[PDB]
C-alpha cells in the first residue's frame, strides 16, 4: 500500500 | 492490491484541486476538493484544515459547492 494515502484518509 | 480505492481517490482529487486551486481554476479546483469531501463522511477534520489554507472567499465556494 502507500502509507500517505491511509495516513491523509485517517481523519474521515 | 486490495481495498483502499477510496484512499487513492480521496488524495488524488485533494492533490488535483490544490493544483488547480493553484493555476486560479478555482471552479475545477473546488470541484475536485468536494469530490473528496463527499468520500470523508466525518469530513470535519478536513474542512478545519481546508478553512486554515484556502483564502476565505475559495474556503466559501467550497461550502456552496457542497
Amino acid at each position: 500500500p502507500r502509507l500517505s494515502r491511509l495516513l491523509s484518509y485517517a481523519g474521515c | 492490491k486490495d481495498a483502499e480505492a477510496v484512499q487513492k481517490f480521496f488524495l488524488e482529487e485533494i492533490q488535483l484541486g490544490e493544483e488547480l486551486l493553484a493555476q486560479g481554476d478555482y471552479e475545477k479546483g473546488v470541484d475536485h476538493l468536494t469530490n473528496a469531501i463527499a468520500v470523508c463522511g466525518q469530513p470535519q477534520q478536513l474542512l478545519q484544515v481546508l478553512q486554515q489554507t484556502l483564502p476565505p472567499p475559495v474556503f466559501q465556494m467550497l461550502l456552496t459547492k457542497l
